[PDB]
RNA sequence: GAGCCGGUAGCGGGCGUGGAUCCCUGGAUGUCCGAAUGGGGGAACCCGGCCGGCGGGAACGCCGGUCACCGCGCUUUUGCGCGGGGGGAACCUGGGGAACUGAAACAUCUCAGUACCCAGAGGAGAGGAAAGAGAAAUCGACUCCCUGAGUAGCGGCGAGCGAAAGGGGACCAGCCUAAACCGUCCGGCUUGUCCGGGCGGGGUCGUGGGGCCCUCGGACACCGAAUCCCCAGCCUAGCCGAAGCUGUUGGGAAGCAGCGCCAGAGAGGGUGAAAGCCCCGUAGGCGAAAGGUGGGGGGAUAGGUGAGGGUACCCGAGUACCCCGUGGUUCGUGGAGCCAUGGGGGAAUCUGGGCGGACCACCGCCUAAGGCUAAGUACUCCGGGUGACCGAUAGCGCACCAGUACCGUGAGGGAAAGGUGAAAAGAACCCCGGGAGGGGAGUGAAAUAGAGCCUGAAACCGUGGGCUUACAAGCAGUCACG
RNA sequence: UGAGUAACGAUAAAGAGGGUGAGAAUCCCUCUCGCCGUAAGCCCAAGGGUUCCUACGCAAUGGUCGUCAGCGUAGGGUUAGGCGGGACCUAAGGUGAAGCCGAAAGGCGUAGCCGAAGGGCAGCCGGUUAAUAUUCCGGCCCUUCCCGCAGGUGCGAUGGG
């Protein structure tokens, strides 16, 4: 496996839908976006002990990178 | 299992002739090494061991009607060594 | 008619046949059931060659396949099978007690 | 022969492991005939070849005694 | 139990009740191949090492072993034991993700998370211990059934798709992990007291546990692989086993006859023409031995639990809440519950925090966010059985030397043909003639059943005959007279 | 069915004798024509997997018979110290320890390797077989390489040149 939170995952599946609303006013629009599509987070490491990368993956970065600081 | 025979007498005209000279014409083993082929003509069959060729060949027509055949895997070896006995005891068809 | 099968090469008179009148078979065997009645040949004409006999229309055929023995001769034509009296150890012999009371027993005979 | 095995099943090495090598010439000698006499010979080629796997198998089955 | 040396009959022999075949179980070498593993490479090729062994010592080949590759287990001496990885008719779960069609347009919708493709999976899966549920002030895993209306439901309120509670019933089992909290021993840390390793305790079940004190405890609950044994059953091989003759036509009879029996077995199939009692090891009943496997039953194993009270407090993923995003669930934003996750921000310990019913309350329930969980439906490639289901251009396309030939580069698609006849006794010789073929024979109850053959028609090709027809126009033909 | 008409793979044409055999314009021999000849020649390399050779075989198939036959029945039969290739090489290309990327199967490719008429790399003539052959024999020939010997020596990695 690859791009997984690496703890854990975001490889979600991604439905794109909408248009146009016009409902809490009253007359009614038309749009619909029966669609697929794709969102995904981010890549970067840092430090063990001496010589080392991480990867690792985005937001839990700002958590997750004073655990093994805690180690 | 690894035994020492490899062969059986093949029978040409030339072969017949083969005595005359020492040639020796065995159907054999689709792999024997020429060494096999010394040592085998060797020590399982008692000689000094000189001159080789050897033949593959993939068989050699057939019928029986009502489908198809074709004559199985099948291979040749040849050789004559320097003192010119041996196997006197088996040319003795013709 | 497997590997299992009846007779023993025997000595039988049977009934249906034009003949009637048996005893000795001569030589059971496999699937097909073969075995002779010795008892009517007929002719074949065994070719003309010397390998042959030379003048042939050949004399020994006996091959009436059926099962149709009136099974054995120890006092008695056919009978059913029963089984056996054993008593000696392994000893089976399916003796037929069927009227007459005889295996056609390899003791006695063949 | 009805005891083909008992001696077959004697032999403990070399002695029968080299004997083999001389018991499988005597079929060695089956092959020379093309047409030298192959006359009663057809079975005396035949399960004189059978002995020869009992000799492998004695051997890798005393082998198997042995391991 | 005793005759055999596959389909195939010849051809040359043998071995044999001092079991060979045949079957059944474990044996032992199993060429090459393929995840593929010594190393590459056009599958069926090749090239070596590193040991020991043959060849005339080694220069030359043979032998057998060992020679990856991942990821783990750790033994963190270049490595050890040990892990997988291959598929495989279907099977379902994830992950992925399609139109036309249907709307008599069609882009929303639909069909439909279907089809397909991978991933994974085991003989089942998956789910499965309740942040239920919905309304009695319930119930208490779930799935499978059928019901539960297809009503309650949702929308271009077009065509549609389509519940859950309840109720019945199937099987009817539930427990493991983090909690500095303490001890522990161990690692780092550095002066101890941060984190990290194990071990104990606890590691919940429904609001309890953690700790101090007081009554406390004086044992039954058997394993949801806790373990093994035993009845454990298939596997295989089996053995029975009842009981008619005689006559008769008859090409052949077990039909007809006559007289007879049988039996917890007159299913069926077979023997030359129709057998309950001739044969079929036909079904009644019984075997079987050692294995190679395992629910019921059984026992021991029972890890693992098996009292309430007191003080306040240290306790199931920091990340849930909220916002914008899409997802599911019958739910396409309509006000929009829930569970889902997109991003975005961001709180706390049983004075919780979530719920059900936009929102608030109040009412009541529940205690979330680390996991295995059987037996229960499903599926049928395999085996067995079954038959108002089928007969040889039906049935798989395939019934016996086929999905093989053939064709199509390849991707693929995709043939035709069964039965002579009691058995072959399948035709010796005879003669025509090159031979095939044909006649005699004789074979056989039938060869006008003799091998392209049971029986064999259809049109289409002949003769043999019969009847008529050469000066007339006519689809055809029907009627009238000869 | 139309049809024994169309058709007969070329406008580059043989004849006759003699034999053979049941039976020959097509088959075997002789003879004479004819035609190629800048190929319808000899030769290797892809193609393919048997003919070729011998006997008998004639219905098959050869687009006609056909005693012939590349068709049949079975047998026959080609081997390399140096011919080609493989145990050497490496371009593109391919491959893939890394390395870095994908919903999932994936992405690339560092290093090396795989892969030719490329390159490097050890000869030739005659002779006899039914058939093959510069690998069979003869002559001649040079071969990387091993051991054993002499002799000299600075030697030693595909490392860097």
């Amino acid at each position: 496996m690859k791009e997984g939170i690496h703890p854990k995952l975001v490889p979600a599946r991604i439905i794109c839908g909408c248009g146009n609303v016009i409902e809490t006013y009253s007359t009614k629009p038309e749009i619909y976006v029966e669609v697929c599509s794709k969102c995904h987070p981010f890549y970067t490491g840092q430090q063990r002990f001496v010589d080392t990368e991480g990867r690792v993956e985005r937001f839990q970065r700002r958590y997750g990178d004073s655990y093994r600081k805690g180690r | 299992t690894a035994y020492d025979v490899i062969l059986a007498p093949v029978l040409s005209e030339k072969a017949y002739a083969g005595f005359a000279e020492g040639k020796y014409t065995f159907w054999v083993h689709p792999k024997a090494t020429k060494t096999e082929i010394k040592n085998a003509v060797e020590t399982a069959f008692k000689v000094k061991v000189v001159k080789v060729n050897t033949l593959h060949v993939r068989g050699k027509k057939k019928r029986l009607g009502r489908y198809l055949g074709k004559r199985p895997d099948r291979k040749k070896a040849i050789v004559q060594v320097a003192p010119g006995q041996k196997i006197e005891a088996l040319e003795g068809l013709i | 008619m497997r590997v299992k099968m009846h007779v023993k090469k025997g000595d039988t008179v049977l009934v249906a046949s034009g003949k009637y009148k048996g005893r000795v078979g001569k030589v059971k065997e496999v699937l097909p059931k073969k075995y002779a009645v010795i008892v009517e040949g007929v002719n074949i004409v065994k070719k003309a060659v010397r390998v042959s006999p030379k003048y042939p229309q050949g004399g020994f055929i006996e091959k009436e396949a059926p099962l149709h023995a009136s099974k054995v001769r120890p006092i008695c034509p056919a009978c059913g099978k029963p089984t056996r009296v054993r008593k000696k150890f392994l000893e089976n012999g399916k003796k037929i007690r069927v009227c007459a009371k005889c295996g056609g027993a390899l003791d006695t005979e063949e | 022969m009805r005891k083909q095995l008992e001696e077959a099943r004697k032999l403990s090495p070399v002695e029968l492991e080299k004997l083999v090598r001389e018991k499988k010439r005597e079929l060695m000698e089956l092959r020379f005939q093309a047409s030298i006499g192959q006359l009663s010979q057809n079975h005396k080629i035949r399960d004189l070849k059978r002995q020869i796997a009992r000799l492998l198998t004695v051997l890798n089955e005393k082998r198997r005694q042995n391991a």
